[PDB]
């Protein structure tokens, strides 16, 4: 088990609260609460010495918490800024100088929003392998393009036959801005899987890429004519030919 | 483990009637740490009196200094109060210049 | 009392030894800390060195820890592309708690025996209209940047499971934009 | 300067 | 003269009202320099001594930071140590702590020491080799295993003949024109008969510095430790001290008696006599 924090994600609109929740059942006296912004190190915002007391850190300001118990230490969010979009890491240890270290949730992406409309799940295409390459090479490398995505929270993978492949499989190290001027811009991911001519130039092989998205839940209102961007998984998918 | 507070009570500088000086009461060798102190000029509370940190000697026992101003006269009778868990009844200790 | 990180990036050629450092103002800390971070993911522990340690070995991890310069170098031995990650140094101590650097994005980039560079244009498998310029077979030497109507992406990093196939490919689109000239 | 490597008793 | 820097803490359980009190001095000498009290407004060490005020910003924010990991240690040992010795939630306990380290007139370290205390009685005390403990009880005893485990006493034994003796040596520099001066007692007699037949002898030493001083009563050349009332060297509160010595007296032999009083300050030891 050991330190359980909910939830895994969120998209939230600018002035609604939020609990992130942070359970440890080792009878941890010791919890802690902090934020690493992207290409940063984790900053402490709150830490807890046992039940009944807590203590700001570094970066304590638009920030709650609450100790009633050994067992949760609840971060509140009452009027979601901007500012706070980061991913959250809630932590316990049985002292202060943790000789076997501090133990880690899995971590909480928080998304904050001028509104729900600028949430948009990513449109999937899946291209061919270019003939030229094939008898250059004797190799095969479909390209997958997810498109117009936001937030930035997305899993590709490939699916040949069924089953996920990771041979032959490159992936972007991060999505594209399409509107890199823009704070709200809406991303863009690519995607190769090469395989051998014979694999390609085969009518019995299937190819899928397959994107995982991370949106609003269903709890979460909405009032516009496009479909609700709630998570889900987009695919596209291309069969190899010999004719 | 109780011990009983030993108390001195004296001023600051020597005494001269009519000269600004400091009552003090020296309370030393007691505890538990809870106490009340309280410096008298002819049996009343006097209000703004301050007292150093708390603190303790080699053997555990806590020691508080309490000191006011206050001018002394031919005729003005000054005194500290203690009340400790030790104690039967609040010690009164009267100052005595002479001593 | 803060923990830093110089350099923020490292790219290294596979198989070459490499080092990354750490340096801390924290005083009488309980241990210092190695931790790995993957892209989206939480916390790997690597190495912890306690106060009484000078040094903590792991495979071909090993990190180093001198208290009284505030350093602490972590050496990575025969680099693999699936070192690649964020490395974080984490310093204890009782006034600042377990205080972490910004991290170091390490970049292990794989060898190419045989570099063959084209750019090829791939069809969409639903639509005739739709089509992707692919830049691929290139050495880890060269390098791909980013007009506003065209959209080229960085040099893919290897799923860090692969066994077969393994080349560095760019990908170019657009809305009419040849790839003769996309790269 | 106070002591500061703190060990719970 | 030898010089020492203390620390003391006293953590007492409120129960039903919160928090523990906890309360940290630190002295040099028989000079408080600086102070934090839980229930004070700042939540920030605060200076005591004129010297200290010279300090920078980033010494308030360290002490603060560190003198607030030892309250929050403290706030643990309490919930601990009630475990230990299996008392009830309803009671109010106490923990003591004091350490420090002396150095001599040139400045290098003489000895460091720490000992820890629950209700007014001996716990865990680091030896005098500094690299060992001794425990008061089986509770101690956990406490003694777990600090051996951490290492805490060659941590302890690095700051007390390290960081302990080096900002001592930094402390006595900046407030030297108080804590390095040497003043000597001004001494007086007062005489008062107790009986007809018998009479109080009472040698005062006021406004000396150091506290060390030693007033002594001997009759005709015979030392009277054993007859002698001595009450605790106490502070005048203007940097200064105080100290008498009294020996009850058989009337018209006063002349016999003699009072001698040595301090540092005091270029021969006085010999005093009543009028």
């Amino acid at each position: 088990a050991g330190v359980t924090q909910t939830p895994k994600f969120r998209i939230l609109k600018i002035g609604q609260s939020m609990t992130l929740q942070c359970t440890q059942d080792m009878n941890h006296n010791y919890m802690y609460w902090y934020r690493q912004d992207p290409g940063m190190g984790l900053k402490l915002i709150y830490y807890s010495v046992g039940a009944g007391i807590t203590d700001k850190g570094e970066v304590p300001n638009g920030y709650n918490v609450s100790r009633s118990t050994t067992e949760d230490f609840p971060l509140r969010l009452e009027s979601a800024a901007p500012s706070q979009t980061s991913v959250y890491f809630c932590a316990s240890s049985e002292t202060r100088g943790a000789p076997y270290g501090y133990t880690f949730g899995s971590g909480t992406r928080l998304t904050v929003v001028e509104d729900l409309n600028k949430v948009f799940p990513p449109e999937v295409a899946v291209f061919e392998p270019s003939e030229a390459e094939i008898s250059h090479t004797q190799k095969a490398t479909l390209v997958c393009l997810a498109t117009g995505f936001y937030p930035d929270h997305v899993e590709l993978s490939w699916w040949v036959n069924g089953k996920e492949v990771h041979s032959g499989v490159c992936t972007d190290p991060q999505p594209l801005k399409e509107q890199p001027a823009l704070n709200d811009s809406r991303y863009a991911l690519s995607s190769r899987l090469r395989v051998s001519a014979t694999f390609w130039q085969d009518p019995r092989n299937h190819f899928r890429c397959q994107v995982q998205f991370y949106g609003l839940s269903e709890n979460d209102e909405w009032t516009q004519d496009r479909a609700k961007p709630v998570t889900q998984i987009v695919s596209a998918e291309a069969w190899g030919r010999a004719d | 483990i109780q011990r009983t507070p030993k108390i001195q009570v004296y001023s600051r500088h020597p005494a001269e009637n009519g000269k600004s000086n400091f009552l003090n009461c020296y309370v030393s060798g007691f505890h538990p740490s809870d106490i009340e102190v309280d410096l008298l000029k002819n049996g009343e509370r006097i209000e703004k009196v301050e007292h150093s940190d708390l603190s303790f000697s080699k053997d555990w026992s806590f020691y508080l200094l309490y000191y006011t101003e206050f001018t002394p006269t031919e005729k003005d009778e000054y005194a500290c109060r203690v009340n400790h868990v030790t104690l039967s009844q609040p010690k009164i200790v009267k100052w005595d210049r002479d001593m | 009392q803060e923990v830093t990180q110089i350099p923020a990036a490292l790219s290294v050629p596979e198989g070459e030894n490499l080092v990354l450092n750490c340096s801390f103002t924290l005083r009488w800390i309980y241990n210092l800390q190695w931790f790995r971070q993957d892209p989206g993911k939480g916390l790997t522990s690597l190495l912890l060195i306690q106060s009484s340690q000078r040094e903590q070995t792991s495979g071909r991890l090993n990190a180093s820890l001198d208290k009284s310069s505030g350093r602490s170098t972590l050496y990575i031995a025969a680099s693999q592309p699936g070192d690649s990650a964020t490395y974080l140094c984490a310093v204890n101590n009782a006034g600042n708690m377990l205080t972490f650097g910004g991290g170091t994005r390490l970049m292990v980039k794989p060898h190419i025996q045989n570099p063959d560079p084209a750019v090829y244009q791939l069809r969409d498998s639903k639509s005739s209209d739709k089509s992707v310029c692919l830049f691929t077979d290139f050495d880890s030497q060269t390098n791909v940047s980013q007009d506003s109507d065209v959209y080229i992406t960085d040099k893919c990093v290897l799923d860090m499971r692969s066994m077969d196939f393994k080349s560095n490919s760019a990908v170019a689109w657009s809305n009419d934009f040849a790839c003769a000239n996309a790269f | 300067e106070l002591f500061s490597y703190l060990i719970e008793k | 003269g030898s010089h020492s820097m203390r620390y003391f803490f006293t953590s007492v359980s409120r129960p039903g009202r919160g928090e523990p009190r906890f309360i940290a001095v630190g002295y040099v000498d028989d000079t408080q320099f600086v102070r934090f009290d839980s229930d004070a407004a700042s939540q920030r060490m605060e200076p005591r001594a004129p010297w200290i005020e010279q300090e920078g910003p980033e010494y308030w924010d360290q002490e603060t930071r560190n003198v607030k990991a030892q309250s929050q240690t403290d706030r643990v040992d309490l919930g601990t140590l009630r475990g230990y010795y299996n008392q009830s939630e309803a009671g109010s306990h106490t923990i003591q702590i004091m350490y420090g380290c002396d150095v001599g007139s040139d400045g290098r370290f003489l000895r460091g020491y720490r000992q820890d205390a629950y209700d007014g009685k001996d716990y865990i005390a680091l030896n005098e080799d500094l690299r060992s403990w001794t425990a008061a009880d089986m509770a101690a005893q956990i406490t003694k295993r777990k600090w051996e485990a951490a290492h805490e006493a060659e941590q302890l034994r690095a700051y007390l003949d390290g960081t302990c003796v080096e900002w001592l040596r930094r402390y006595l520099e900046n407030g030297k024109e108080t804590l390095q001066r040497t003043d000597p007692p001004k001494t007086h007699m007062t005489h008062h008969p107790i009986s007809d037949h018998e009479a109080t002898l009472r040698c005062w030493a006021l406004g000396f510095y150091p506290a060390e001083i030693t007033l002594t009563w001997q009759r005709d050349g015979e030392d009277q430790t054993q007859d002698t009332e001595l009450v605790e060297t106490r502070p005048a509160g203007d940097g200064t001290f105080q100290k008498w010595a009294a020996v009850v007296v058989p009337s018209g032999e006063e002349q016999r008696y003699t009072c001698h009083v040595q301090h540092e300050g005091l270029p021969k030891p006085l010999t005093l006599r009543w009028e």
